[PDB]
């Protein structure tokens, strides 16, 4: 378990150093090609566990179609890797369309969820 | 019996995980399929195929400690070998 | 760890009990028994086996109490209460020679004789391990090395220092015909016999395994058929999405 | 409504066994768990029937296994099968845990599943070793002797508790007979945790091996599953089989058929195969509390490594460094075990203590800062801008 | 000739484990039998059966 | 949500210790049977400290009796509280029964509790049967010859039975290995069945005292039956202590304190008080087989009185002749035993093959013909044409 | 959860009992009244009552079976007490 409050912090610095990232980025999408989930049928926005309750508030919070379209590809991994096959190469996730559309809606309420274990042991001020 | 504590999976009908609408699952039956319809194909070419995309994460391992292991041995036996007062005495003493 | 304190590690000779399929060479162990009788003597042991098991595996019914009556056992007292000798009978062990522990310790100017009813069973490797002991000796001693009085050598024991020496000598048996003189015969005999007491249960082992090795081999390439069926069921179902309408 | 679902003693083995909507994605490895458990059913069931026929002394406790061994019909079958079943049940042990390990079972759900699961092993090492006391051959009598003086290493009470648990100043006769009682009875303690382990993980079901949300297609256990925990068992039957029949003596060391003999000890003094990495890290570091205090470390490092791991996503199929960390993991595992069984030497020494450096860094360090790059470079690479 | 005869002779679920357990039955008979002879041939001079003829005289 | 019912281990003991809706007007038979379970429990603590100093060879077993007696410190109390915990739990087992008969709690509703119930009943025969082999006294060897000899009613082949669970053609080694492997075994099976007991009890609650339903108010188990347990198993505490401390040996009879001597046997061999009853049946009527087959359908008998009381009304608290009757059945029962312990004589083989008569005529035919009266009485008297 | 059969007793609030008005109860706490109200009056006057609402229940029995357990015993005595040639004899076939 790990805040993406952090994440998104490390990578935001990461990212605005020029330098850094001309070092960084081509083995970060070297290594997510090696990673072995783009083939298969996989967006890293349905990878994050789901036992956590700010989970649950994230994907409570999806729209219709996301949640639908996430669920199709989570059942046809589950299939796929049962036959122990990989999908034909016409279907293979491609790299420009690992959009982030889950991110924010696990932002949103991760700052919320803070500030509420925070506020609560406010002081008494002056 | 007593109420339970939140659960993320049920019983068969309140399964609790996301609705889904447009899934159409299908079948073939299991007398009608002739099981092994890939026998010598699939196993030849999927075993392989998945000996390839995961070699190296045995290989380093097992070749890193197999070296270690060799290497200490060699030099253990180079210790109990006509090295005793000289080898020996200048690490063990 | 140096060579001296461990021994040279034994060989691997090609046995004929070994093998999946291979039961003892019990005709020799007739006389395996024999040479054992007649050289180890009041040395060793051998306190665990029954001459009820001797009888149809190595001797077929009547010579293990016709040498039976050859010994004594000290059996229940009669009416005055003083203790009587009686023949032995066939379900009695064979006696170790030395009485309790002490004479063992006052005659073999040393350690305690180990047991050899288990002793095979009981060493490592073990199975060539007693032959290279038997036959490990060197006809004369390594030179410069010290060794305590009376004690032998021997390349083979941890430690290379042995507390008995090496009777094994050219004919000196005499089983029944043409064959001893050649030492290696009476260790092959000595060890096929030691390594049969071990465990009286050799060929009935091997029997039972090949049985049960056939029947659960086919057992599981009928599992194996069997779960590619009825798994057959969803190893093939194929999923098709369609779009569900953009209406809420 | 149906009959399957209506008697409470037969409603009870429905929810767990009849009808359980296991996931669908599921490998071998759960079947190597239920594998595992009716390894132990087996073992307990010839151990019944090998106790009806054991004595319990000091001086006629060999006299009875050899009894056992040779003078009994049927009888080498039950005593060569519980000694290569047991060391079976603790090759499969481990796989189980390597397995939690690997997949992410560990993880948030299910921690008190994997705290009763630790309990469940610490309890079956105190019962091997139990049983392994019972034999009283040459090496087992010393390795009882130095696990009952373990406990000396306790500050004020290091002498009572001891002469206490041992029952006399010597091993002898009251320190067998009470070896021998525990020994019956913890395996039905073991039991007792086995229902409470499996009470724990009915809760949640079990995880996918992608490490993705099973709660969307599921497939009853029986008809299906009992299939496949059939053939595997088939598998471990045939391959014990192989082993109690063709070559016994493989997985064991030829000095538990001795004699007792509290006067000379063995050129080595080696647990079984399964302790061996439980037993180099005690040579590793030369303070004798630093040691017992180490070993019930290296458990509780298993007890601790929830809220360790701090990758969003479970498992380690998709991370590439964290599992060949844990591949170089097993091989210290196995290297440990190997460099506990050779002796202590010039080289080995130093093999041992870098060993149980790397392996508890492993756990405490590797884990978290591995993690951590993985979180980063997984949200760097796919987002842009 | 695997014709709508056998399908009723398996339609029976009892029958079917009458057969099945007599199969079982001579099954373990023969194959018992097989193993011990070709166990037993296969070590000529070796087992006691022909070693005690040997030493009859 | 309150963690008490949240967590599985303690959602589980919460429904059964600290909330369970027992009916209003309970009295101290119920209490009587959490007594009973307490003193199984204890009997179970106490066996295994027993079987941690008790050797099991037939030549060193009655030595080992005396070295728990006092070679071993505190140890005589022991072994006085295993035999008289046992013996009063057989009479607090019996007073459970005779409750349950009484009350009408073997009414529909609970027939698999009843059953269940009765299965731990011959099973704690069978265990006392077996400890009290396990002692080996002298008068014990000749009831386990004749117990093992039972069996040779069954019919074509009986002597291989018997001489397979007779170890051989003599009571040897094997013979009291087996019986105390057994003994130190069964107890758990019997926990077993009593946490089925449980199971099946929960499903629909605990019998009125006044045979009516209890569904309209209850009163939670904690904080209020839990005392009515204490009091009630302090006072069983208390009267165990007299009779171990003070009055040991009037339980039991003083005829194990003698070597086993398979050559002399005393003309005055019974049974434990609590196996007189059946004893007396077995003795009585004039034949083998005969004998052998109606102990079993003694308990048998016990099996039918579900469907055969036929009284609208349940239990036995308003029906005169339906009590008296019950009355009359355990002075019949308790005359049953004491006969038993009586000697044969001429007097006597009349005596008791009318009280086993009377007996099994009770479960039979007394219960409908007296039930049925008491309903047509009962609907006449409020009736006017 | 999985469903389970019908059940004559439910939980707190689902109890399943007949639904009933108008009943009231009520209660003074335990720390409100002496723990001991009666102790002796009802102790002595309850027990004589219920007692003797059940006296011959006991009684009967009892006394029916104490006299048989009597003649048996006076018969068994006089058996074998200077009359085991006129009397024994004749009774034990
Ligand atoms: C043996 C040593 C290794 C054992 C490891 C454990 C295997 C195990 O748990 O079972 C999996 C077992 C079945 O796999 P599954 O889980 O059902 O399907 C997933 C496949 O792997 C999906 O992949 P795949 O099927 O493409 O490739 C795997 C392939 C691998 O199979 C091979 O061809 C083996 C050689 C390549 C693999 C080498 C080892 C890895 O498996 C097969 O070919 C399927 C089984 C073929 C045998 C069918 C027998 C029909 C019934 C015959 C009845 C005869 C009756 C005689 C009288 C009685 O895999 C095997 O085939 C291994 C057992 C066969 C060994 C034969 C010797
Ligand atoms: C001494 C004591 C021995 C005691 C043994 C007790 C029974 C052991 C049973 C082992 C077992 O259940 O194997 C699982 C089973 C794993 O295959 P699966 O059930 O498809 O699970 C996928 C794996 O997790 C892996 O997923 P994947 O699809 O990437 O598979 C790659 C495959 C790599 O192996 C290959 O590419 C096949 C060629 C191997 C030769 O890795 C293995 O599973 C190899 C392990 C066995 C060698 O073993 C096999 O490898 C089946 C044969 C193919
Ligand atoms: C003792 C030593 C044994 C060595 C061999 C061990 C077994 C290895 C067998 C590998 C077969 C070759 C690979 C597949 C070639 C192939 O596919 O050839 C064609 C067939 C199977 O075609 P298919 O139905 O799988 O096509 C499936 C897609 N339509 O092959 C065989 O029937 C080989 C039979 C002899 C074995
Ligand atoms: C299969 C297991 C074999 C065990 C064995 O063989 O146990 C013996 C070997 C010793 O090796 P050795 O040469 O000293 O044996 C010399 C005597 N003949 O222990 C090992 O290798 C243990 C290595 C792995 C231990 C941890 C495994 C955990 C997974
Ligand atoms: C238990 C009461 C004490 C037993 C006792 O006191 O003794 C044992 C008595 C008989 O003993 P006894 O009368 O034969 O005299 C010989 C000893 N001096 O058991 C009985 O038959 C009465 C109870 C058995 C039948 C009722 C079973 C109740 C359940
Ligand atoms: C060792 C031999 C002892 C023999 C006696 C054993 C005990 C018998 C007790 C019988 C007491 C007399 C009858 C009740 C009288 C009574 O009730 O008197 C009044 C009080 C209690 O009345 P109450 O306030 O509870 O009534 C409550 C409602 N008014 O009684 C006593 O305080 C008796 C004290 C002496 C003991
Ligand atoms: C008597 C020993 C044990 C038994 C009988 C047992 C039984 C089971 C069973 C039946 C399962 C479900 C699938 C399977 O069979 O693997 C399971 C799963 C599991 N067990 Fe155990 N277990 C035992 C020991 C352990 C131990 C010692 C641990 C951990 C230290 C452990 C941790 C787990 C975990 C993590 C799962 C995860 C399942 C999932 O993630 O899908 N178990 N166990
Ligand atoms: C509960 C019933 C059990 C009984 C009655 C039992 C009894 C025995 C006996 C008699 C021995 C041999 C005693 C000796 O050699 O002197 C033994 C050995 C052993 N038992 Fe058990 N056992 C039981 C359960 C278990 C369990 C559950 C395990 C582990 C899972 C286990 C592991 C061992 C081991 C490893 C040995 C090795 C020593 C040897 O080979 O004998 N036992 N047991
Ligand atoms: C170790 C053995 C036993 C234990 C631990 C046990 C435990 C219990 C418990 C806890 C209860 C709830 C009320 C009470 O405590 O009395 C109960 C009730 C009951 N038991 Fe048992 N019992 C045992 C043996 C038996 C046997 C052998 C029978 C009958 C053959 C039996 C029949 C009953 C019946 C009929 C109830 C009914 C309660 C009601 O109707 O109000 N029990 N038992
Ligand atoms: C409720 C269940 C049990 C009952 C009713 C029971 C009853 C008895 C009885 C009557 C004896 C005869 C002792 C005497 O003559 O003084 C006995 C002996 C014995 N029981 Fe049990 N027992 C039970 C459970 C156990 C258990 C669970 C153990 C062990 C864990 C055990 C261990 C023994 C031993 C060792 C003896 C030795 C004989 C003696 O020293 O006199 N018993 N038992
Ligand atoms: C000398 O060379 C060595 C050596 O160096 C080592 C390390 C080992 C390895 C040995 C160990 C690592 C020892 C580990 C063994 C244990 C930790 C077992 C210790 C014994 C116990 C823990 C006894 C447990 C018994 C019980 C009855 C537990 C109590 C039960 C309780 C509290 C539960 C109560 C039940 C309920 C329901 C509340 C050897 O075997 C060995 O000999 C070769």
């Amino acid at each position: 378990p790990q805040s993406f409050t952090s994440i998104a912090r490390i990578g935001d610095y990461i990212l605005k150093s020029p330098v850094l990232s001309k070092l960084c980025v081509p083995v970060a999408n070297q290594f997510i090609n090696l990673a072995g989930y783009k083939k298969l049928g996989l967006k890293f926005d349905d990878l994050i566990a789901e036992e956590n309750p700010i989970m649950q508030t994230a994907l409570r919070r999806l729209p219709e179609d996301e949640s639908y379209a996430r669920a199709y590809r989570i059942i046809r991994a589950h299939q796929t890797e049962l036959t122990h096959h990989l999908l034909p190469r016409n279907e293979w996730i491609k790299a420009q369309e690992d959009v982030p559309y889950l991110l924010p809606y696990i932002l949103e309420a991760e700052a919320a969820a803070k500030e509420k274990d925070e506020l609560d042991n406010i002081e008494v001020s002056k | 019996g007593p109420p339970s504590g939140k659960t993320y999976m049920g019983w068969w009908g309140h399964m609790g995980g996301p609705k889904q609408k447009g899934i159409t699952s299908y079948a073939v039956s299991p007398y009608a399929q002739k099981p092994l319809q890939g026998i010598f194909h699939n196993a030849v070419f999927n075993s392989f195929r998945r000996f390839k995309s995961q070699f190296l994460y045995v290989l380093i391992p097992a070749g890193i400690y197999w070296y270690w292991w060799k290497n200490g041995n060699e030099y253990n036996e180079f210790l109990y070998s006509k090295a005793g007062r000289e080898e020996l005495e200048r690490v063990n003493v | 760890m140096t060579a001296a304190e461990h021994g040279l590690h034994a060989p691997a000779y090609a046995w004929s009990h070994n093998g999946p399929f291979e039961t003892f060479d019990h005709a020799s162990i007739r006389r395996g028994y024999q040479v054992y009788r007649e050289v180890c003597a009041a040395c060793h042991s051998l306190d665990r086996v029954a001459w009820r098991t001797l009888v149809g595996v190595s001797h077929t019914n009547e010579e293990v109490r016709n040498m039976a009556e050859e010994f004594e056992y000290d059996d229940e007292p009669d009416e005055q209460g003083n203790p009587k000798k009686r023949p032995g009978k066939l379900s009695d062990y064979i006696p170790g020679p030395y009485p309790n522990e002490q004479a063992a310790r006052a005659a073999n100017q040393g350690a305690l004789p180990p047991d050899l009813s288990l002793i095979v069973k009981a060493r490592h490797g073990g199975c060539d391990y007693i032959f290279s002991l038997l036959t490990g000796y060197p006809d004369e001693p390594p030179a410069g090395v010290a060794l305590p009085p009376g004690s032998n050598y021997n390349p083979y024991f941890p430690g290379g220092s042995i507390a008995m020496a090496r009777v094994l000598f050219d004919d000196m048996v005499e089983y029944e015909d043409g064959t001893p003189a050649t030492t290696s015969q009476m260790a092959k005999d000595v060890t096929t016999f030691l390594n049969w007491c071990a465990e009286p249960e050799h060929d009935e082992r091997k029997r039972l395994g090949l049985k049960t090795v056939i029947i659960l081999s086919s057992l599981y390439l009928l599992s194996i058929w069997v779960k590619k069926f009825k798994w057959a069921g969803i190893k093939t179902r194929k999923f098709v999405f369609n779009p569900p309408k953009p209406r809420k | 409504m149906a009959f399957r679902k209506s008697n409470v003693y037969l409603s009870l083995v429905n929810s767990y066994i009849i009808d359980s909507p296991q996931p669908s994605s599921i490998n071998y490895w759960w079947n190597m768990g239920s594998l595992l458990g009716l390894c132990l059913v087996i073992q307990i069931v010839t151990g019944i029937f090998m106790a009806m026929h054991y004595s319990s002394n000091i001086e006629l406790a060999f006299s009875s296994v050899e009894h056992i061994m040779r003078d009994v019909h049927n009888g080498y079958i039950l005593r060569y099968l519980h000694a290569n079943g047991a060391s079976f049940f603790f090759m499969v042990m481990f796989m189980h845990m390597a397995k939690g390990l690997y997949y992410g079972s560990y993880r948030s759900p299910r921690v008190t599943l994997w705290n009763v699961g630790v309990i469940i092993f610490i309890l079956t090492i105190a019962t091997a070793f139990l049983g392994y006391c019972c034999v009283y051959g040459q090496m087992s009598h010393w390795g009882a002797t130095v696990i009952t003086n373990l406990f000396s290493a306790i500050p004020f009470v290091g002498n009572d508790i001891v002469s206490w648990l041992w029952g006399g100043f010597s091993v002898s006769n009251p320190t067998i007979q009470r070896f021998f009682a525990l020994h019956y009875l913890v395996p039905f303690i073991i039991a007792a945790m086995v229902i409470m382990h499996l009470m724990a993980l009915h809760i949640h079901g079990s995880s996918n091996p992608l490490g993705i949300t099973g709660n969307l297609d599921r497939i009853p256990m029986h008809s299906y599953f009992i299939f496949k925990d059939l053939v595997t068992v088939f598998l471990f039957m045939l391959i014990l089989a192989l082993f109690v029949f063709y070559s016994p003596n493989t997985l064991g060391h030829p000095d538990n058929y001795i004699p007792g003999n509290p006067l000379v000890t063995p050129a080595s003094i080696v647990p079984e195969w399964y302790l061996l990495p439980f037993y180099a890290i005690l040579r590793s570091i030369p303070d004798k509390l630093l040691g017992v205090i180490t070993m019930f470390a290296a458990i509780l490092v298993l007890l601790v490594l929830p809220f360790t791991d701090r990758s969003v996503v479970r498992g380690n199929t998709f991370k590439v460094l964290s599992k060949f960390f844990f591949f170089i993991f097993v091989f210290n595992f196995v290297l440990l075990g190997q460099i506990g069984a050779c002796h202590v030497e010039v080289p080995y020494v130093l093999m041992g203590q870098i060993a149980t450096f790397i392996y508890f860094a492993y756990f405490l360090i590797i884990v978290p800062v591995i993690s951590t790059i993985e979180n980063v470079l997984f949200y760097i690479g796919r987002v842009n801008k | 000739s695997f014709s709508s005869l056998y399908k009723t002779f398996f339609k029976r679920n009892a029958v079917f484990v009458g057969t099945i357990f007599a199969g079982a039955f001579v099954f373990q008979t023969v194959f018992d039998t097989a193993i011990t002879s070709w166990y037993e041939n296969h070590n000529k001079g070796k087992l006691w059966k022909d070693v005690k003829a040997r030493i009859a005289a």
